[PDB]
């Protein structure tokens, strides 16, 4: 996944 | 310096948090992430949810340190109700463009932080009666940090830090006008  | 929303957003956060902990990432993924599907699209909660996720304790505890310095700053100065919205819009937004970019596995506050970011900055710059302002060590740090997800050093969600950014300086700046 993507970390924001 | 604590208002109701900033410590119910933290509570959120470390209670999706615990939860992914018992049950695993993929688990609650499934249910709070942006919808996958077209056919999932009604399921209006995964537009705000993705914001509550979290995949590292650093990571929870990095955004809501920033969450509560910027959202208590905002909640204090103009109101419970100017962060609330601060909140939806810039969550919505950057889970929008954070799509676009790379698709719906994504989490986290971020978005909403450099949506605070650029609020913050903008509005103790062109209205410094509201009460707020951010340091320029904090936006030394705010632009090394955009920048770093831009270059790979880690792997994060860049349309979040773009789009919630953009939404920050924008609000900030209707409201600099308005004041």
């Amino acid at each position: 996944v993507r970390m924001a | 310096r604590a208002g109701p929303v900033t410590w119910v957003m933290m509570i959120a956060c470390v209670v999706v948090f615990i939860a992914m902990q018992i049950l695993g990432d993929q688990e609650v993924m499934l249910w709070l992430a942006w919808p996958f599907d077209p056919t999932l699209k009604f399921e209006f909660w995964r537009y705000f949810t993705h914001a509550l996720m979290h995949f590292s304790l650093m990571h929870i505890l990095f955004n809501l340190l920033w969450w509560w310095y910027l959202g208590g700053a905002v909640e204090k100065r103009l109101g419970s109700g100017k962060l609330i919205v601060i909140t939806l819009i810039s969550a919505l937004l950057s889970g929008y463009v954070q799509q676009k970019f790379s698709g719906p596995w994504f989490g986290g506050l971020s978005g909403v932080v450099f949506a605070l970011m650029g609020y913050v900055w903008l509005r103790g710059e062109r209205d410094p009666q509201s009460g707020i302002y951010l340091q320029r060590g904090l936006i030394i740090f705010a632009l090394i940090w955009i920048v770093a997800g831009w270059f790979d050093l880690m792997s994060m969600a860049n349309g979040a830090h773009i789009a919630g950014l953009a939404v920050g300086l924008a609000m900030a700046f209707v409201d600099s006008l308005n004041a």
